[PDB]
RNA sequence: UUUGCUCCACACAAUAUAGAUGGAUACGAAUAAGGCGUCCUUGUGGCGUCGCUGAACCAUAGCAGGCUAGCAACGGUGCACUUGGCGGAAAGGCCUUGGGUGCUUGCUGGCGAAUUGCAAUGUCAUUUUGCGUGGGGAUAAAUCAUUUGUAUACGACUUAGA
RNA sequence: AACUGGCUUGUG
RNA sequence: AGAACUGGCGAUGCGGGAUGAACCGAACGUAGAGUUAAGGUGCCGGAAUACACGCUCAUCAGACACCACAAAAGGUGUUAGUUCAUCUAGACAGCCGGACGGUGGCCAUGGAAGUCGGAAUCCGCUAAGGAGUGUGUAACAACUCACCGGCCGAAUGAACUA
RNA sequence: GGCCAGCAUCAGUUUUGGUGGCAGGAUAAAUCCAUAGGAAUGUAGCUUGCCUCGGUAAGUAUUAUAGCCUGUG
C-alpha cells in the first residue's frame, strides 16, 4: 500500500538513562510509602 | 545444574534446661551440597525462629532412587512466590526419577511462568502407585493399551554444509 | 572441495544460505547459485511485502536517483542480504563478491553439470509444519520484476531435456548393475568384499 | 478395479518392541531395545547383548530401525534377553543392507594403504572384465 | 493441550471409489469424478477396508486439529456431490420490471445474462464455472435452479449472482426486490 | 480449549435447574408408593399433553400417576434380580423400554384396560408415525385451516409466518397483498407414508390434529400376586 | 608500411595470477513422502528392494612416469583427422560415424634409476605481451580545418564536400 | 529560535 | 527541594557496551607463551547453525537495559494452574416432544390475552412448566429459552490468576 | 669461522589424549538369583456375541501358553 512510517526499536540512549533516574525515582517513592 | 536429592537434619543448639531440640528434617533438591544446606536455612527461618548462628547440621544424605527405572508417574504439590502474593500449584509427570521429574518441572516452570529456581518452593512429591486417579490428561493420554506413535518429519543433522543429495526425511 | 560450487536454490531459505555462502566466499569457494525464482522465504507474504515496501519507500529525498536502490529482482535480492552480511566497502569483500555469480532459472552452462544443496537451509527441514514460506517468483512478480513467465517456459524446456537425459543414464546404469552383478561371484569380488568393496 | 487404492504410509513407529540403533554417546553405534514410552521424545530402553545398559534416554539421539517383535511393557533385562535370543535379531541386523554398509565403512577406516594398493589393482582387473562386458552386447 | 493423536472417520459407500495419493484425492462414482489438491494442510491418511477412512494428525495443535475436521467435511461433501450431486434453486423477484434472465455461450463462456435490472439498459453477465449446469424452472414462475457435483462451485456461482443485484444507495427496506436463493437441497429425490 | 470458545448465552429467567436431589427425591417416592399401591402398570406415552395428563391425573386421584427419568425409574424399580424392592421386578424393568411413565392403582384391571381402548383423543403426527388424511393447499389464498372449510369463514394466514414458510417448509409462497398466496397447489403428503418432519410440521401450523391418540400398555404387576403380566393392547 | 595489420607453427623473453596442483561426478516433484528394478489390465497400479550421509561413484602403480620382451583379449583410453546430428538462457559445449595413430597395470619377464648426498615448492598449471624464426590472409575508416542549420552559451549535435 | 525523562491527544 | 555519610569522574589510558562524561570488568615499563574477567559465538566478527525442556507465529513481533511511562482494562489467540459445579442412578453439544389450568390476575385501553406499559410474585397438577426471557401481530395466535423428558454415550462447564 | 634451518636427548612454563591402581557413599543405589505378597493399561485358560471364523465387545481368570509391581534376603 503506502507503507507508512513505524516507530524504531532503537536505543536512544538520553531514554535509557532516563529510566534510570526515573526507575530510582520510583523506588525512593516507594520506600518514602512503605512505612505506612 | 543437573540434580541431586539430599536429606538434611538441623538439631537447633543446646541451651541449657533445653538441650538437644526435635531435630527438625528436609528433603532438598539440589546439585550439591551447600547450596542444600542454605536452602535448608532459609525454609528454616520461614518457617520457625531460627538462624544459622542458633542452629546446626546433622548430616547430608544423597538420596538414591529405590527403583529408578521403573516408569512412574508423580504428582508435585509446589508454591511459588511469582511477582504477585504466592500461589500453589499441582503437576504431573510420567518420569523415571523423583529428581529428573523436579528437573523437568523446573525448566517447564521457566518457561511457562517466567519462574526462577531461587523463588520456586517445593512442598512435596508424591508418586502414584494406581492409575486413572491422576487428575491430568496430557500424561494420561500416554497410559493406553497397545501404544504405537511415530516420529514424523526426522531430519538428520550432518556435519557437512554440502549435501548432494536432495535429502529427505521419512516418511 | 569444488572449485566451482552449484547451488540450487530451491526449497532454501535466504538468510541461512546466505550466512554460508558469505563464509565460504571469504574462505574462497568460487560459488554460484540458480533457480532463485524459487528461493523461500519464512513468513507470509503479506509480510514479507509489507517488509518490501518499506525498503521501496525509502528513497533520497533530495535527489531519488542516487540512493537505495530498491533492486526488485531475485537474484539482486540475495545478493542485496548478502552484501549486507559482507564488508562490501572494502577490498577482501569486493574479491570475494567477484567470487560470486547468481543466475534465476538456469541457463548454461550449469545445467549440464551438477548441482547441489545445502542441509542447513533448508525450508523443508528448518521450519515447522503449518507455517508459511514465501515464493520469491510471486514476490519479486507482484513488486515489477516482469520476467517470471518466461524463465519458467525456459526451464521446462530444460526439464524435458533433462529428462530425456535422465533416460539414457538410467539405462546405462540398469546394464551396468546386471553386468557387475553377473561378474560378481568371482573370487576377486569375494576378495573386494573380504577388504570391504 | 472398483475398489479404493490409498497406500499404507508405511511409517516407522516407536513401541513397546521397536528395536533401535544409537548415533551418539556411549555406545554410539550399538543396539537396543525399547521396553516403555514416557513422552514424545523420551524413552526408556535396555539392550544386553550388545552390552549397552537400560536407561531413558532422548529420541533425537536415536534412529529407529524397521525391525520389531512382540514385547510386554515394563520388562525386566533378564526377559527382554530372552525374547531378543527367541526373535533373532542380530543375525536380522547384521543380515539387513545397512549393517553391510557400517560393515563397509568400518573396514575401510580399519584399512592399511597396502591392502588400499591391493583393492586398486583387483578393481582394475574386474574392470576389464566388465568393460570387455560392454561394448559387445 | 498437545493432543497426541487424533483421527476421523469417513465413510465410503459400495457404489464409489477414491483414489488418494500423496495428498492428492480423486473420487469417482457413478454421477462422475471429482478431484482436489490437499497439498496445504499436512495430515495422514489410511484405508482400513473398504467401507471405512481413517484420517488422523499425529502432534496436533489445536489449528491443525481443527483442519483435521474441516478436511473429513470436505471429502464428504465431495462424495455427497457425485453420490447425490446438489442442487441449489433461487428466484428473482420484481415489483415494477420484469428480470430478462437468459443463458449465453461466447466462445463456450456460459454466461448467464441479466437486463431489466430495475429499469436499467444494463447487460451483466456472470460466468459459469466447468462442472454445474444451469436450468431455468420449467412449470414454475420466476424460478431458477442450478445443479451439479462441485457445491462449491455452485454456491459459490449463486451467491456471486445474488451478489450482482446489490442494489446501492438504495433503502433495501423499500427495494425488496432482487434475486436471490430459494432453497439448499440436492438433486436427488430420493436418495 | 482455553480461549476461541462458544459463548453461551446467559440470562436472567426465574427457574432454577433441579440436580439430583429431585432425582433422589422421586426415587424414593416411588419406593414409598410401591408398597402402599397395590396394582402396577407401566405406560408407553411418546407423544404426551400436558392437559391430557392432567386430565388424566383429576380422572383417577385414587390411582396416581408418574413420569420422571427413565434409568431413575429402572433405579427404583430395580434392574436386577438381587437388588429390588419386592420381587419378580427385574423382569418387567426390563420391557420398560419406551418413554415410561407408570401408574399405582388399587381398582380393578378390566377397568383400565377397557379405559385405556376407550380412551382416544386427537393429535399431531408425531412423525416416524403415519398421519390419517392428504393435503393438497389450493393455488390460491392460503388459510390457517389450509382448505378444510369454506373459503368465506376462513381467515387468511398471517403475513409473519411466511418466510419460515419459504426456510423450513421448502414451498414457493408469493406475497401479493396482505394475505398470502401462491401459484401452483402443493400436496404434503400422501396416505401409508411415513410423515417427515417438515411434513408435520405444515399440519401442526394449519393446526390439524388429524391423528388419533390411543396410548397402548405392555405388561402389568400385581404386589399381593407378586407376579408380572404383560398384555399389548392399544 | 622502409614491409605495417592479421590466422596458424616453435625459440626466447618478459608479464602477472584474491591463488589448479586426480575429477564443478548433471534429472524433476515431494518431504504427513519418494526413488530404483520387475510384473501387469499401464495406473495416483501391484510386487520386491533402498535411504538412516559423498565416511560415496569414477580415476588411480610405471623416471612427475623411461627402454624392452611376450601371454590373454579385440575391450578401454589419448592424439590429430573425418561423417552425421543436438543444443540460443550468457548456445562457445555435448553426442556420434569411420578408420589411422600410439599406450594399455587384464597377467608374467628383463634393463635403468644412485650422488639432490638424513628435508628444504624443489619448480611440470594458466593469463598477457614483444622480439625473432616460416606458411597463409588483405588492402581502411575517424578527426581537425571548410560548409550547413532541423540544433546552437563555447563543446556538443545534425548536413554537404574528390 | 523549538521532547528534561517517549513529551502531547476526548471527555471538569 | 534541603541536609549528612559514601563512592565514581576530576590529573586516567585499556577490553566490552554498535559509537559515548556517568554502565560493566580491569593494579599500565618493552616483548614472547599460557589462562581468564565483563561481553559474546548465524554472517559482518575471532568463537558451537552446540546439546536439551518449554512457550511464541505479531496486517511493520521481540532481541530492553525492567518493575516504568502511557496501564486499570479490553481481546471467541495460545499454554499451564487455582477454586467451584455436573454426571452411564446418563455430564456438554445437539435433533424430537411437552413447556399446562384458574389466567385474557389488578388497574390501566380504542386495542394490551406471559411480552405498549405501572405495580403485584399466587396456588393447582406437577418429571417439569414464570402473574410469565425474546421474536410477535392492531389485538389474539404461532415460534424460542429457563425447565423437564426421549435418541447418543463421555467427561464437561462457570469464575479467577499467571 | 657468519646467515637460515632441521633431528635427538634434557630443564622451566603449559595445552591436549590414552591408561592403571586406590578410598567414599545406604561399605553405592540399581541389574541379576531365590523367596513372600499384591494388582492390572489383565498373559494363558473359561463364558457369551459376531463372524472377516479370529479379531473385536464384556465378563471370568492373579502366571497359567506373557509378564509386571512391592517386601525381605
Amino acid at each position: 500500500m503506502r507503507v507508512r512510517k513505524r516507530q524504531s526499536r532503537r536505543t536512544s540512549t538520553k531514554l535509557k538513562e532516563g529510566i534510570k533516574k526515573k526507575a530510582s525515582a520510583h523506588r525512593k517513592k516507594e520506600k518514602k510509602m512503605a512505612k505506612k | 545444574a543437573h540434580f541431586k536429592e539430599y536429606q538434611v537434619i538441623g538439631r537447633r543448639l543446646p541451651t541449657e534446661s533445653v538441650p538437644e531440640p526435635k531435630l527438625f528434617r528436609m528433603r532438598i533438591f539440589a546439585s550439591n551440597e551447600v547450596i542444600a544446606k542454605s536452602r535448608y536455612w532459609y525454609f528454616l527461618q520461614k518457617l520457625h525462629k531460627v538462624k544459622k548462628a542458633s542452629g546446626e547440621i546433622v548430616s547430608i544424605n544423597q538420596i538414591n532412587e529405590a527403583h529408578p527405572t521403573k516408569v512412574k508417574n508423580f504428582g508435585v504439590w509446589v508454591r511459588y512466590d511469582s511477582r504477585s502474593g504466592t500461589h500453589n500449584m499441582y503437576k504431573e509427570i510420567r518420569d523415571v526419577s523423583r529428581v529428573a521429574a523436579v528437573e523437568t518441572l523446573y525448566q517447564d516452570m521457566a518457561a511457562r511462568h517466567r519462574a526462577r529456581f531461587r523463588s520456586i518452593h517445593i512442598l512435596k512429591v508424591a508418586e502414584i502407585e494406581k492409575t486413572a486417579d491422576v487428575k491430568r490428561q496430557y500424561v494420561k493420554q500416554f497410559l493406553t493399551k497397545d501404544l504405537k506413535f511415530p516420529l514424523p518429519h526426522r531430519v538428520q543433522k550432518s556435519t557437512k554444509t554440502f549435501s548432494y543429495k536432495r535429502p529427505s526425511t521419512f516418511y | 572441495v569444488e572449485p566451482v560450487v552449484v547451488i540450487d536454490g530451491k526449497g532454501h531459505l535466504v538468510g541461512r544460505l546466505a550466512s554460508v555462502v558469505a563464509k565460504q566466499l571469504l574462505n574462497g569457494q568460487k560459488i554460484v547459485v540458480v533457480r532463485a525464482e524459487e528461493l523461500n522465504i519464512s513468513g507470509e507474504f503479506f509480510r514479507n511485502k509489507l517488509k518490501y515496501h518499506d525498503f521501496l519507500r525509502k528513497a533520497t529525498a533530495f535527489n531519488k536517483t542516487r540512493g537505495p536502490f530498491h533492486f526488485r529482482a531475485p537474484s539482486r535480492i540475495f545478493y542485496k542480504a548478502l552484501r549486507g552480511m559482507v564488508s562490501h566497502k572494502t577490498a577482501r569483500g569486493k574479491a570475494a563478491l567477484e567470487r560470486l555469480k547468481v543466475f534465476e532459472g538456469i541457463p548454461p552452462p550449469y545445467d549440464k553439470k551438477k548441482r547441489v544443496v545445502v542441509p542447513q537451509a533448508l525450508r523443508v527441514l528448518r521450519l515447522k509444519p503449518g507455517r508459511k514460506y514465501t515464493t520469491l517468483g510471486k514476490l519479486s512478480t507482484s513488486v515489477g520484476w516482469k520476467y517470471e513467465d518466461v524463465v519458467a517456459k525456459l526451464e521446462a524446456k530444460r526439464k524435458v531435456s533433462s529428462a530425456e537425459y535422465y533416460a539414457k543414464k538410467r539405462a546405462f546404469t540398469k546394464k551396468v548393475a546386471s553386468a557387475n552383478a553377473t561378474a560378481a561371484e568371482s573370487d576377486v569380488a569375494k576378495q573386494l568384499a573380504a577388504l570391504g568393496y | 478395479s472398483t475398489d479404493s487404492i490409498v497406500k499404507a504410509s508405511n511409517w516407522r513407529l516407536v513401541e513397546v518392541g521397536r528395536v533401535v540403533l544409537i548415533k551418539k554417546g556411549q555406545s554410539a553405534g550399538k543396539l537396543a531395545a525399547i521396553v516403555e514410552i514416557i513422552d514424545q521424545k523420551k524413552v526408556l530402553i535396555d539392550g544386553p547383548k550388545a552390552g549397552v545398559p537400560r536407561q531413558a534416554i532422548n529420541l533425537g539421539q536415536v534412529v529407529l530401525t524397521p525391525l520389531t517383535f512382540a514385547l510386554p511393557r515394563g520388562a525386566r533385562t533378564a526377559t527382554v534377553s530372552k525374547k531378543w535370543a527367541a526373535a533373532a535379531v542380530c543375525e536380522k541386523w547384521a543380515a539387513s543392507s545397512w549393517a553391510k554398509k557400517i560393515a563397509q565403512r568400518e573396514r575401510r577406516a580399519a584399512l592399511t594403504d597396502f591392502e588400499r594398493f591391493q583393492v586398486m589393482v583387483l578393481r582394475k582387473q574386474k574392470r576389464y572384465t566388465v568393460k570387455k562386458a560392454l561394448a559387445k552386447a | 493441550m498437545k493432543y497426541i493423536q487424533t483421527e476421523q472417520q469417513i465413510e465410503v459407500p459400495e457404489g464409489v471409489t477414491v483414489s488418494i495419493k500423496s495428498r492428492i484425492v480423486k473420487v469417482v462414482g457413478p454421477r462422475g469424478t471429482l478431484t482436489k489438491n490437499l497439498k496445504h494442510i499436512d495430515v495422514t491418511f489410511t484405508k482400513v477396508n473398504n467401507q471405512l477412512i481413517k484420517v488422523a494428525v499425529h502432534n496436533g495443535g489445536r489449528k491443525h486439529v481443527a483442519a483435521l475436521r474441516t478436511v473429513k467435511s470436505l471429502v464428504d461433501n465431495m462424495i455427497t456431490g457425485v453420490t447425490k450431486g446438489y442442487k441449489y434453486k433461487m428466484r428473482y423477484v420484481y415489483a415494477h420490471f420484469p428480470i430478462n434472465v437468459n443463458i449465453v455461450e461466447k466462445d463456450g463462456a456460459k454466461f448467464i445474462e441479466v437486463r431489466n435490472f430495475l429499469g436499467d439498459k444494463k447487460i451483466r453477465n456472470v460466468p459459469v464455472r466447468d462442472g454445474v449446469t444451469i436450468e431455468f424452472s420449467t412449470n414454475v414462475k420466476d424460478e431458477i435452479v442450478l445443479s451439479g457435483n462441485s457445491v462449491e462451485d455452485v454456491s459459490q456461482n449463486a451467491a456471486d449472482l445474488q451478489q450482482i443485484c446489490r442494489v446501492r444507495n438504495k433503502d433495501i427496506r423499500k427495494f425488496l426486490d432482487g434475486i436471490y436463493v430459494s432453497h439448499k437441497g440436492f438433486i436427488t429425490e430420493d436418495l | 480449549m482455553p480461549r476461541s470458545k462458544r459463548s453461551k448465552l446467559v440470562t436472567l429467567a426465574q427457574t432454577d435447574k433441579k440436580g439430583r436431589e429431585n432425582k433422589e427425591r422421586i426415587f424414593d417416592e416411588v419406593r414409598e408408593a410401591l408398597d402402599t399401591y397395590r396394582y402396577v402398570w407401566v405406560l408407553h406415552l411418546d407423544d404426551v399433553r400436558t392437559p391430557v395428563l392432567q386430565e388424566i391425573r383429576t380422572s383417577w386421584a385414587g390411582s396416581k400417576l408418574i413420569m420422571g427419568k427413565r434409568k431413575v425409574l429402572q433405579k427404583a424399580l430395580g434392574e436386577k434380580r438381587e437388588e429390588e424392592y419386592k420381587e419378580n421386578l427385574y423382569q418387567l424393568s426390563k420391557l420398560c423400554s419406551g418413554v415410561t411413565g407408570l401408574l399405582f392403582t388399587d381398582e380393578d384391571v378390566n377397568t383400565v384396560k377397557e379405559y385405556f381402548k376407550s380412551y382416544v383423543r386427537s393429535d399431531y403426527s408425531r412423525p416416524n408415525t403415519k398421519a390419517p388424511l392428504t393435503f393438497t393447499i389450493p393455488e390460491g389464498i392460503v388459510y390457517s385451516r389450509g382448505g378444510q372449510i369454506p373459503a368465506e369463514e376462513d381467515v387468511p394466514m398471517i403475513h409473519s409466518l411466511e418466510p419460515t414458510m419459504r426456510n423450513k417448509f421448502e414451498i414457493p409462497t408469493k406475497i401479493k397483498a396482505g394475505k398470502i398466496t401462491i401459484d401452483s397447489p402443493y400436496l404434503v403428503c400422501t396416505e401409508g407414508e411415513k410423515l417427515d418432519v417438515r411434513q408435520a410440521l405444515i399440519l401442526k401450523q394449519f393446526g390439524i390434529a388429524a391423528s388419533e391418540f390411543k396410548v397402548k400398555v405392555s405388561a402389568y404387576y400385581d404386589n399381593d400376586s407378586s407376579t408380572v403380566e404383560s398384555t399389548n393392547i392399544n
